[PDB]
């Protein structure tokens, strides 16, 4: 083939960076799942399985993983739970 | 990925925290019993301090890890609630933590690794209990004086064991005051 | 250009200046070569891989093997190695006492160097402390041979030689060796250890050993002769096959019918050479080679036995015993060149054929000891320790004197040593006194070769030794430090074993502290 | 929870051993001989096995701490061995580092 | 400029005890995943071209010659394994490696080797007397019998293969073809031949020696096949008319003696058609293939003969008849004549195949393969191997003991137990002892695909219980019974497979410094 | 994910493969679940599949007792809007997703 224009690479990059950021919380999931170490950048160091509370502190500058950021807050708004699934 | 950071995970994280908390155990370890060797304690002006008491480095110690500043932080709450054994507690906790770092290169979830020492912890106290023993030799039997008479074998003051050790138990024993509930 | 090379005036030979102290780095060169035989010291010492330069593998603890096979290129290093090529003449034991002793004196003679001593005093401080080695070895014999040339008194001796080299054996190989030497001991002055031959054979184990009178070789009889007195015996390396001569004699075969015709030729060339040494009558025939199908046909015929021997060794101890020379040509009729042999017959001692060559008439030394074993590098080793075992009673044949060991005499003489050493004035007081610390490297490679700490060790010898309780050497176990009765556990050394291996290693010590410069020259 | 409980018994073994070394002695020895002692306590009841014997420091061998009153409080070993559970756990528990 | 090595390399202390512990587990590794009936293989290819798969672990040990002098210090301790046994060459390997992996951190603490090689030498005289103790001979038990109880063998190690389905008809054929031997038995006796085609009820079972009968010529119609006291000629002679190694070239210039070249070429082959007719010898083996016109002669005379006949099979066939290889039919006499007393060429197949019957000297017989293609026969082959040593050892020796790691567990939790007995350094060595036993019963779960912690841990926990017998089952995933399920081992093998280990670890301990000779 | 592999077997065109990819992708929640309980993620769906095949909805996955049990039984249970919203949010997001060809930058 040719394809002089080639969306694929912006259709590979949005998927890259979003299952990026579901491939760090998922291991959150659950009563017994595992814990994170979030560094700010100030050196300031906590430990919380919350995902909401994660992803707040992530920073992407992604416009993909910007969506995901916005849709687990749609999630609290109207179920309340589930936002890490 | 764009962030404004840095992400690592896998076996290294669990890896560098058993090695810093090994690290601090190790500062201690030595210094561990009545015996213990004295260390130094450099600042940045240039002073030195030098003292065997495992509480004192932990306390005037400076290291600046993620992992490394949970054990310092459990030092202060064994100390305030009881005050003895802050040595002894950081040195069992890095032992833990390098025997389930081999567990995890046998593929063992970490999850079966903290289930076994909430168990083993829960039959180890319960044993103990058994083992115990209350306050005796006050009255009717006196194996009391060989009480202190071990502590004063390792002083010139140890010449006369029966002598001065005799002393000491009724000096304890004449002090003895309620002054609550019983 | 200036500057120019230190010291080296001569054929770029490498010349250590005065900082550098060329007498030091001599001392590190024979260190070097302490340390690699100091593990293998004792029952427990570890065992050395070696690749021989042929690329066979060998596993061995004995140290005059390592010598041989590890190249020594440094000179001031030879004289310790040469030290221990005439430790094996006059006494077949104590090449492991030099090694480690020569190498000890020149690690605390680097001491006393840099406190600034003369390289003269230290020379004569040995000397002079040497002299009362000898003076007081002769104090500290226990017991003695009894003399009774009895089995359970020859194999009790062994114990202590066998040790060291073969272990878990030291039981059955007592008996063994003893066996065979207490046939010689009647004869005055006559014994020798090449009198007595060893063989081995691939076998199940050691436990299947035996031991047989006269020369037992493993090869069986080609023959059909049984026993045979004749003294008459006929070495040929050559092997049995048509008859050549060393002139050209060209065969031309063309046709089928003249193929069998020189077929023929060569049974009847055959048939004229053994026909030559019936004619002679000589009916022992031993030979180098192989042996050809119609040759075993003319053997029974003319009733001469017929010996096929694949090593050359065997062939040579042949020629040394009864004077059988081997010529090249095939089968000479030469009566001069042949043996003398008084009994020659075939026997089977454990399911193989082996030949006896004794003489009935005559006493003789002869005696084979026959070795078997599943490990050809296994078995090997047994035989350097009947040799090592054999010459200990080579020295016996003098007089009879032991001493303890297990590093027991050890620290007995180094205490009266240091005696004399602190009564001694001047500056002679330094070598002496380190001349008896030298005696504690000793027990400190017995100790560490058996896991135990060596400063503990050496910390009791002392303390019972100043109570005035001899005979206490070191015990052997891996858990327990402390020591025992070596008189009651019946570990003995030689007399003159320690006696001249004291001397040897004296000399070798002082040679190298003589020579502070090695220059190479051109012939 | 085999091996999470058979690994936590070794890791008790750390305060037996570095008595032993800091006593200038043989730690492999000392905690050996330590072992076959409390063994033979939980086989039989008997008294012909020894039972409660400790560590000497001064002579370097095992004693009997009931007799010679060395003595620690109860609330001492059993805290010490939960807030040591509990650190090991909370460390065990983090899978990831983040940054920002 | 005067050095003491000049190019020697040699090392000692520490690290040289060290780099030979790091060699030896490199050697285990190459065996470590086909232990196993079920284990995977290997694919080793030599110099000419050609590759050789299968699992067996004396034969890639023989293939990969390493140059290393530790290394081939547990290769010589396998070929000592095969005299004395014959099999278990892969766990004696795997095994006497894993105990020099569990002392290693011991000797970086500064232990002194020779404490290590007094616990393996007390350990092991303890482990010797602990099976002796288990073993429980069975022979007239239940008073079953012993035929029984050999098809029952046979069945558990042909179990979830492709012959699992008629493994029930193939037991039979494997006890019987173990009861036609002698009191000495031998593996090398019986052979194995394959043919395509036809199902796996097909097979059949020849009490006599069966070769493939590659010969494709002419001769048919003819040379009947049915022989009541034949002759049975073994030749290596070449019977084609024009052949690679008997021609003759006579170049002449008269024309009357081209007729008496031609008839002498004809005449040297048909000298040795006489000299087989001479000796009377009716049936033919030759090894080079026979020409059209030397068949048409014993046709008439009324003999058989077959060439292309492997090597093998006539060495098989040597020691059948009763006679030998004879090179031409010079010497061909009734000394090297065979005997039989049913010669038949069977059809079966649709391939002509010729076997014997009843010949007086034979110890040996032929099975043949019946499947749908090669590569069910070939592994089938193997697998039917395995079958007769299981019931050939079960016959000489009648003490066995429960296999599939159950005896190795029970090895290792006795020795456990007595280790915290002996106060001093041999604790935990011994300690050290039991756990590299346990490295069998964890190589079976993990070449079956299976979870080895979780059946490791729940098998261990269930010798607590007191249970001696159980280990892992290679078919199903679960604890089971290895003595009920009928899987048994010599107990002399298991023995000699612990000294064997023994000896080759507390040997590599022993080495202290490598000395090589620059030659 | 086990009734939409049915479904995608009775439709046609791309949908079979399209629906059948949603479908898989369900299976992700359940393994995650098992992996943080301590037990094989890949064994652990294999048996819940078999479970709610013959079963009902009553199989699942009890992280509490580390092991497969009737989650109702262990009072286990979730509002049907969670599972509803969080199927229908996720759709209306991968379905904008693939919608971007490219992004362009203004000022």
């Amino acid at each position: 083939y040719q394809d002089r224009d080639k969306p694929a690479q912006i259709r590979f990059s949005n998927i890259s960076a979003a299952k990026a950021v579901a491939d760090a919380i998922r291991t959150s999931l659950g009563p017994k799942g595992m814990d994170k170490m979030i560094q700010d950048g100030k050196g300031d160091v906590t430990i919380t399985n919350d995902g909401a509370t994660i992803l707040k502190q992530m920073q992407v500058l992604h416009p993909a993983a910007r969506m995901l950021v916005e849709l687990s807050k749609a999630q609290d708004i109207e179920a309340g739970d589930g936002t890490t699934s | 990925l764009s962030v404004f950071g840095d992400r690592s995970t896998g076996e290294t994280i669990r890896s560098q925290n058993v090695m810093a908390a090994a690290s601090i155990a190790n500062i201690v370890k030595s210094s561990l019993g009545p015996v213990g060797l004295d260390k130094m304690l450099v600042d940045d002006i240039g002073d030195v301090t030098i003292t065997n008491d495992g509480a004192t480095i932990l306390k005037l110690l400076e290291v600046e890890h993620p992992a490394a500043k949970v054990l310092c932080e459990l030092a202060d709450l064994q100390d305030k609630e009881v005050g003895d054994g802050t040595t002894s507690v950081v040195i069992i906790a890095a032992e833990l933590l390098k025997n389930a770092d081999e567990l995890v290169k046998q593929k063992i979830h970490p999850t079966s690794v903290i289930s076994g020492y909430r168990l083993a912890c829960k039959e180890a106290v319960r044993y103990i209990n058994e083992n115990l023993i209350v306050n005796t030799d006050e009255l009717g039997r006196d194996c009391l004086i060989n009480a202190a008479k071990t502590s004063m074998s390792s002083k010139i003051i140890g010449i006369n064991g029966d002598f001065f050790a005799n002393m000491v138990v009724d000096a304890v024993l004449a002090i003895k005051y309620t002054d609550i509930r019983g | 250009k200036a500057p120019g090379f230190a010291q080296m005036l001569k054929e770029g030979a490498k010349h250590f200046s005065g900082l550098e102290e060329a007498v030091y780095r001599n001392i590190q060169a024979c260190k070097e070569l302490a340390q690699t035989t100091r593990t293998a010291y004792g029952p427990n010492g570890m065992n050395k891989m070696v690749i021989n330069h042929l690329e066979k593998l060998f596993v061995t603890n004995d140290a005059a093997t390592i010598l041989r096979e590890l190249e020594v290129q440094h000179p001031a290093a030879k004289m310790i190695v040469m030290a221990s090529h005439m430790q094996e003449q006059e006494v077949g034991d104590g090449t492991n006492f030099v090694l480690v002793f020569a190498g000890a004196l020149l690690e605390l003679a680097e001491e006393l160097l840099r406190i600034g001593l003369s390289v003269s005093e230290v020379i004569e401080g040995y000397e002079i402390a040497c002299r009362k080695a000898h003076e007081i070895l002769p104090n500290l014999v226990c017991c003695s041979a009894k003399n009774l040339r009895d089995i359970d008194e020859v194999s009790s001796l062994l114990r202590t030689s066998i040790m060291s080299k073969q272990y878990g054996n030291e039981v059955f190989l007592a008996k063994l060796i003893a066996q065979a030497c207490v046939s010689i001991f009647p004869d005055s002055g006559h014994f020798n250890v090449d009198n007595i031959r060893v063989c081995k054979i691939l076998g199940s184990g050691i436990s299947s050993s035996s031991v047989l009178h006269g020369m037992v070789f493993k090869k069986e009889t080609e023959g059909d002769v049984t026993s045979v007195k004749d003294a008459k015996i006929a070495v040929y390396s050559c092997p049995f096959d048509g008859m050549i001569t060393e002139t050209k004699g060209t065969v031309l075969i063309k046709t089928a019918e003249e193929l069998m015709n020189f077929s023929k030729g060569e049974e009847n060339l055959m048939d004229a050479q053994v026909k030559a040494i019936a004619d002679t009558g000589a009916n022992v025939v031993v030979t180098g080679g192989k042996v050809a199908d119609m040759a075993l046909h003319y053997a029974n015929k003319y009733n001469i036995m017929l010996v096929r021997l694949n090593s050359k060794w065997d062939l040579r101890r042949l020629c040394k015993t009864v004077g059988a020379t081997a010529l090249p040509r095939l089968t000479p009729p030469v009566l001069e060149e042949m043996g003398h042999c008084d009994s020659v017959y075939l026997s089977e001692v454990g399911d193989t054929q082996v030949v006896v060559f004794k003489h009935e008439k005559e006493d003789g030394a002869i005696s084979t000891i026959v070795l078997r074993g599943s490990t050809d590098n296994l078995m090997d080793d047994i035989e350097r320790a009947v040799d090592d075992g054999v010459n200990t009673f080579k020295v016996l044949t003098r007089d009879k004197r032991l001493v303890p060991g297990g590093g027991a005499t050890e620290i007995e003489l180094a205490k009266q040593i240091t005696s004399y050493g602190e009564t001694c004035p001047g500056l002679e007081q330094y070598a002496i006194k380190k001349f008896a610390e030298a005696f504690e490297a000793i027990p400190r490679a017995l100790a560490e070769n058996s896991g135990v700490k060596a400063n503990e060790v050496i910390s009791k010898l002392y303390a019972v030794h100043q109570e005035g309780n001899k005979n206490v050497g070191l015990d052997i176990e891996a858990e327990v430090p402390a020591v025992k009765d070596m008189l009651e556990a019946g570990i003995l050394d030689t007399y003159l074993g320690k006696y001249w291996a004291i001397k040897l290693a004296t000399n070798a010590a002082v040679t190298v502290l003589r020579v502070d410069q090695i220059i190479m020259a051109k012939p | 929870e085999q091996l999470a409980i058979a690994e936590f018994a070794r890791s008790l073994l750390v305060i037996p051993n570095t008595l032993a070394v800091n006593a200038a002695q043989d730690s492999t020895d000392l905690v050996a001989k330590l072992r076959a002692f409390h063994n033979e306590a939980q086989v039989n009841p008997e008294r012909k096995n020894l039972k409660w014997i400790g560590l000497d420091l001064s002579n370097g061998k095992p004693r009997d701490n009931k007799q010679a009153g060395v003595f620690e409080p109860t609330i001492v070993k059993v805290k010490s061995l939960k807030f040591a559970t509990e650190a090991a756990i909370t460390i065990l528990r983090i899978d990831d580092l983040i940054k920002l | 400029v005067i050095l003491l090595k000049e190019g020697t390399d040699s090392s000692q202390g520490i690290p040289q005890l060290v780099s030979n512990i790091s060699a030896c587990q490199v050697i285990a590794e190459a065996v470590r995943t086909t232990l196993g009936p079920r284990g995977m293989d290997k694919l080793i290819v030599d110099g000419r071209g050609k590759a050789t798969i299968s699992n067996d672990g004396a034969t890639i040990l023989k293939l990969l010659d390493v140059v290393h002098p530790a290394a081939k210090t547990l290769v010589d301790i396998a070929k000592s394994q095969d005299a004395e046994v014959g099999d278990g060459t892969t766990s004696v390997t795997l095994l006497a490696a894993e105990f020099l992996k569990q002392v290693k951190p011991y000797v970086e603490e500064g232990l002194h080797p020779q404490i290590i090689i007094r616990a393996f030498r007390t350990a092991t005289q303890l482990a010797v007397n602990k099976i002796k103790e288990i073993a429980v001979t069975v022979k007239k038990a239940d008073k079953v019998e012993q035929r029984k109880l050999l098809e029952k063998c046979a069945m558990t190690a042909l179990s979830s293969k492709l012959i699992s389905q008629q493994k029930a008809f193939f037991a039979k054929m494997v006890v019987d073809a173990v009861m036609m031997l002698d009191d000495l038995l031998q593996l090398k006796m019986i052979g194995i031949k394959k043919v395509q085609g036809g199902a796996l009820e097909d097979s059949q079972l020849v009490a006599g020696v069966a070769f493939k009968k590659t010969f494709s010529y002419a001769g048919f119609e003819m040379q009947p096949k049915k022989y009541h006291n034949p002759k049975i000629a073994l030749l290596n002679v070449e019977l084609e008319l024009k052949a690679e190694k008997d021609n003759a070239e006579i170049r002449v210039h008269t024309v009357e003696d081209y007729q008496a070249i031609v008839d002498a070429e004809w005449n040297i082959l048909y000298d040795k058609l006489e000299k087989i007719h001479h000796s009377g010898a009716k049936v033919v083996s030759s090894k080079l293939p026979i020409g059209d016109v030397a068949t048409q002669y014993f046709a008439d005379r009324d003999m058989f003969c077959a060439g292309r006949v492997p090597e093998e099979d006539l060495k098989r066939t040597m020691m059948a008849c009763g006679g030998s290889i004879q090179t031409s039919v010079n010497a061909l006499s009734a000394d090297v004549l065979g005997r039989c007393q049913v010669f038949e060429e069977t059809q079966i197949g649709g391939e002509r195949y010729n076997f014997f019957t009843g010949c007086p000297k034979a110890k040996t017989c032929t099975f043949i393969l019946r499947g749908g293609a090669e590569q069910f026969m070939e592994e089938t082959e193997r697998s039917l191997h395995d079958a007769i040593m299981i019931v050939r050892r079960a016959i000489k020796n009648d003490s066995v003991v429960a296999g599939g790691g159950a005896i190795e567990m029970e090895l290792s939790k006795y020795l456990r137990d007595y280790s915290r007995t002996i106060p001093g350094k041999q604790q935990l060595l011994i300690g050290a002892y039991a756990k590299a036993l346990e490295i069998i019963p964890r190589q079976l779960c993990d070449n079956a695909g299976f979870d080895a912690t979780n059946i490791l841990n729940k098998l261990r926990a269930r010798h607590a219980q007191g249970g001696t017998w159980y280990g892992v089952d290679i078919n199903n995933e679960d604890i089971a019974d290895n003595f009920e399920a009928f899987v048994w081992e010599p107990a002399m093998v298991r023995i000699n497979a612990l000294t064997a280990a023994s000896e080759a670890a507390c040997l590599i301990v022993s080495v202290d410094e490598t000395i090589k000779n620059p030659r | 994910a086990l009734r939409l592999t049915e479904y995608s077997r009775t439709l046609s065109g791309m949908e079979s493969y399209c629906v059948r990819a949603f479908a898989d992708a369900m299976e992700v929640i359940p393994s995650t679940l098992a992996e943080n309980a301590g037990l094989n993620p890949i064994s652990t769906v294999t048996e819940l599949r078999n479970r709610h095949a013959q079963g009902e909805k009553t199989a699942g996955i009890n992280v509490r007792k580390g092991g497969i049990s009737n989650i109702l039984e262990e009072l286990v249970v979730q509002p049907l809007l969670v599972s509803v919203s969080a199927l229908t949010l996720a759709t209306e997001t991968v379905r904008s997703i693939l919608k971007i060809d490219d992004v362009v930058n203004t000022r």
